[PDB]
């Protein structure tokens, strides 16, 4: 198998506070 | 019967009770037969008043006379008598034994320390040879022990043969063995092991000038005599195979064969012409049922492929070396890890093949087992970058490799993502671009971007990594100003918009990492002096520091060493490495200084509730997303216009990054232009 | 039944055909219903309005749901549920099965990409290891099964479980295993196998960021389990050799043991407490019937001895480095070989021992067969000169190594006269004196001596490797002419009349030498014809191989630079530096066959000690009294092999001797 | 065994005429 992107354009490398 | 020369000696030889003759007087009579006997030219000889001595120089009394001298007289002199009696052989087998096993001892004693006639048995051992007399030992009901008797005799070690006669001993033992269809496996023993158990260039020394007899002889017969060795070689093989495999002893065989490759290696480095007695022993042993033999093929002609040669496996053995390149189909993955293992000395060692390689390769880095994956990439980590770029061309190779760093297995993908970033980084520090590498180039250059859409995945190990990598290999911290950014525009210059929103994310993160370490320090600080034990702050900004601290260690794999790493810092107190810290957060630094500050940061860390490796670690990878690197005074290479006009590729870069750099945060773009002003 | 806390959540959890349940409500209610069951108090609750949702969290609509929240949930609950109802354990084997596939499952999603509830999941393993409920996996029919299982899934290389937990995974799966007696040889492969495929010191390349899961945990395992894990391990070893003696393949075996003595040599450097679950079978294997599983079983112990280890070997296990020290005395020699080849690291590791091998190498040293002893002379050639100084000190040694030199044996003889001269050499330059390595001074003093009275074996080999030996390690052309002369007159102290008589006369011979090669160019250079033959064959019957060197002479006579270098070289009287730098570039041209030839002859044929040193030896301080006394012996000589420099003085002191 | 030495102080390294 081959992992697959989970996350958005948007919301990369992104911290809540 | 007539002739024109004649023997011109007639002294008594044998000492009777009746009449007696003196040792001195023999040995000066025996020297003087010796003498004359040896001029006797063949044809030209009477040869009839001559009999009287061929009958009385076999006498056991002189064959096993005490004083040497006599015996290698008599020795010399038999050894004419044979030569012009010939092709007569006028002595009877059981005579010509009893010759030949003193024949024999003088050999032995030739190695031996003087015993004053050496030269007679120079002249014994030498003219047995010109005149081929030596053969006749090979026709006797005895012959094989003599054989074996004459072969052990200068294979012995614990003699001390002298260098000149070399060349005769190959021709004894090439001569006598000439005669030969079964040789005794002990002799053959004896001639191959030399290889085994005599390996020039092992000891680097002065001159080297020790040299050694049997295996000069083992090269003769392999070189001079190779035609009639390569038989008994095959033999050899089979033979030892043979007894090893009826072996009571069941683990004996691999050991055995295992050897024999060796022998195989060496003669092949030595004298590659006999390796065909033996190949197809060989062929068949690559399909052989039994994995591990398969296996030690496999290695063999893998060591083989890297070995200098005046002879060419692959052209003469071209057979077997498809057979070769037929392993990366073997059922056994041991066999197919053996296999790829071998590629990156032979690659380093031989351009003969860019072809089958490049075919293979493909297919072992798509097979099943990662064992024989990870051997593959490893190819870009063993052998350096240019012969890969030099060798290797297959498109799929790149394309694979590039592939694996989105692969579920944890051991590939991260070996893959630092080999294929430090192979950009050296694919750009030493190979330049032409008209015919560039069809490949797309691929070495969309790695940055590739690396870059690693942080979708969202994994912290990997984002670990790629951060770790890239800062490494890619954007690195050295070593000047300006080159930093001309490649950092060579790394931008093939991105998706993945990759450049990815790129920017990961800038526009850094200010709000830098606003926290700012203000870790500052709220680690509190613990310089008493402010408040449960005063101002103390029962809310303890848990204002002590839960912002979480913040930062969300991000990393193991926040549980991060939140542990950074509290032992408030245990420290110490002011220097908030300084340092400190001033690597601030934004707005003098790209040169950062560098000074932050290696001795992380210097000053090393060797001072578990290691502070950690906290190494930690802390690295943490400032990696921390401190500005990429926008601070690269942004005055940028402000300069590099190119009047052309490189639009290069200036819309430059729109791309500055565009962004004022809008991430202009507190440091809108004064450059100012001080430009 | 009575408690003071109680169930607050009484909503349902099963759809049926009346009454329909959402999908999220679900998810919402079995959500409350876990963060509620998550803060109830095991001993003090009802217990009994429970009941109701212990029934309900078996059922395969939520045990086998599409949703993976409903089954994280489920699991955190039933985890939960276990915990409270313990010990009693209501539920029947088979649900437990049944509950536990569906942990084993959400541990497989725990390594996996984030599915949304990594949480729970984490939240699940780590309760189930605090709460200790993980353990009833192994109280079941299947528990086999549902273990290797449970192993499989974290040593599983396509996941990746985050570091944090790797001291909780190590953790579940110590209690689990901890609870089996005989573990499924499966799950043990897996465990040790970790070991040699996983070398912490084959993947650092940068930062060291990379960690693993599986390795890790066989650590946790057999550090943190040793006492439960050893027990095992024996087993291992057992069965791993069990299984490939009778596995057909006849050749299997070997290979497999050669493995699991690397198993030992990793776990003895990791964790060398657990060597004792096996250390009688190496112990055994040593004294085995066939040679070669001893020469391994040897050669393992050998490659522990040399490893850096929290625990140390020889008090340890005593027992089996005595075994390994007996192997002196194996009947077969490559065991002896193979116990030879090991010391020249252990002795630059380790200073543990100096006793045993000190008793042993004077064993070694005499051993009938000529590799054992080749072998072991070979020690002073690997071997820094220091720690051989330090750590071997028994006189049979150097004796022996000395010794050696005259016997018959010719690949040992080569050996130890090159050897004991690089010992020399080594042992001025970097070694002093004291009170007792002074004892085997007086042996290593011999060296030169012993050497130049090999000449008199009248060998052409053995008198070529001498000369080679001689200028490369005992009377070296470099650095300066200022210092040579005070050594050269430290390796002349130690003479006895034989080797001056040789030293001198090797000189006698020099100057006869070049003698006929000045005059071989000078005959090339066309009555005298048929001397220059005498004179080409003549030069060559020093030599071992005079076939090599008369096409030697012809095949550099064949261009008819070079040539003023060989008269340079051999014309006598040079100033000593020029002649290295003819000498040198000579060779280093000549090489890149012929260039072994030319050389020995130089060493034979040029001035080297008879040179400008004399200006150098005449000048003194007054002034070592052991060194004047040397100094008119080799001028007294210098003085008749050349009569032309002190002719004038010794006269006129002849005279004044006369007046007298 | 072991080699012997066979020769005198006088011939060594001797090489007539």
């Amino acid at each position: 198998l081959m992992l697959e992107d989970a996350v958005t354009e948007r919301e990369v490398l992104v911290t809540p506070g | 019967k007539g002739a024109v020369t004649k023997l011109k000696f007639n002294s008594p030889i044998i000492s009777t009770s009746d009449q007696l003759i003196s040792t001195n007087e023999l040995l000066d009579r025996l020297k003087a037969l010796h003498e004359e006997l040896a001029s006797l030219d063949q044809d030209n000889t009477d040869l009839t008043g001559l009999d009287k001595y061929r009958d009385a120089l076999v006498s056991r009394k002189l064959l096993k006379h005490k004083d040497v001298g006599i015996r290698a007289f008599t020795a010399c002199c038999l050894s004419d008598i044979l030569r012009l009696y010939a092709p007569d052989a006028p002595y009877t087998d059981a005579q010509l034994t009893d010759i030949f096993k003193l024949v024999l001892s003088q050999f032995e004693q030739l190695g031996d320390q003087e015993n004053g006639y050496h030269i007679q048995q120079t002249y014994l051992i030498t003219k047995l040879l010109e005149y081929r007399s030596i053969v006749l030992l090979a026709d006797l009901p005895s012959s094989n022990n003599l054989l074996i008797e004459l072969f052990h005799i200068f294979y012995d070690p614990n003699k001390s043969f002298p260098a000149r006669l070399f060349n005769v001993i190959g021709g004894i033992l090439g001569e006598v063995i000439s005669e030969f269809d079964s040789v005794p496996l002990e002799v053959l023993r004896l001639i191959f092991n030399k290889f085994l158990t005599y390996n020039p260039n092992e000891i680097p020394e002065g001159l080297n000038v020790t040299s050694d007899c049997g295996y000069e002889v083992s090269l003769i017969l392999c070189d001079t005599y190779s035609n009639r060795m390569s038989r008994h070689l095959t033999k050899y093989y089979s033979e030892i195979i043979h007894e090893a495999t009826n072996d009571d002893n069941n683990s004996r065989l691999l050991t055995v064969v295992v050897k024999l490759h060796k022998l195989v290696l060496r003669l092949w480095e030595t004298v590659p012409e006999l390796i065909n007695a033996v190949i197809g022993f060989i062929y068949h042993e690559l399909s052989s049922e039994n994995e591990l033999f398969r296996k030690e093929a496999t290695k063999l002609i893998g060591q083989i492929l890297t070995s200098y040669s005046d002879l060419n496996f692959v052209s003469t053995h071209s057979d077997t070396f498809k057979a070769w390149i037929s392993k990366i189909a073997d059922i056994s993955p041991d066999v197919r890890v053996e296999w790829t293992e071998s590629i990156p000395q032979i690659i380093a060692t031989r351009e003969d093949i860019s072809k089958e390689l490049n075919q293979a390769l493909a297919k072992t880095f798509i097979d099943s087992d990662p064992r024989v994956r990870r051997t593959s990439v490893m190819i870009f980590n063993k052998v350096p970058v240019t012969e890969i770029w030099k060798n290797i061309t297959n498109k799929a190779i790149y394309t694979s490799l590039l592939h694996l760093a989105r692969e579920k297995h944890k051991e590939v993908r991260e070996l893959c993502i630092n080999t294929m970033a430090k192979f950009y980084s050296n694919s750009l520090n030493e190979i330049e671009r032409t008209y015919q590498n560039k069809e490949i180039w797309e691929i070495i250059d969309t790695i940055p971007s590739t690396l870059y859409n690693l942080y979708y995945i969202n994994d912290l190990n990997i984002n670990e990594q790629v951060d770790s990598v890239i800062f490494e290999y890619l954007l690195p911290f050295e070593p000047d100003n300006d080159k930093r950014v001309h490649r950092l525009l060579t790394v931008l210059s093939h991105f998706d918009k993945k990759a450049f929103t990815s790129f920017f994310a990961f800038n526009a993160r850094q200010i709000k990492i830098s606003f926290a370490i700012s203000k870790y320090i500052d709220f680690s600080k509190f613990l310089n002096n008493q402010e408040s034990m449960s005063s101002s702050q103390g029962p809310i900004v303890m848990n204002k520091y002590n839960q912002t601290l979480q913040w930062l260690a969300s991000g990393l794999s193991d926040s549980t060493k991060a939140i542990d790493a950074l509290e032992t810092i408030k245990q420290f107190n110490d002011e220097r490495i908030f300084y340092l810290l400190n001033a690597c957060v601030t934004n707005d630094i003098p790209f040169l200084t950062f560098k000074n500050c932050y290696n001795e940061l992380v210097s000053k860390l090393q060797t001072p509730s578990i290691m502070p490796r950690d906290i190494a670690k930690v802390i690295q990878i943490l400032l990696f997303r921390a401190s500005p690197i990429i926008y601070n005074v690269s942004n005055i290479s940028v402000l300069l216009n590099l190119s009047n006009n052309s490189d639009a590729k290069q200036l819309d870069l430059k729109r791309r990054i500055l565009d962004d750099i004022s809008k991430v945060n202009p507190t440091l773009f809108k004064d450059q232009i100012r001080t430009l002003k």
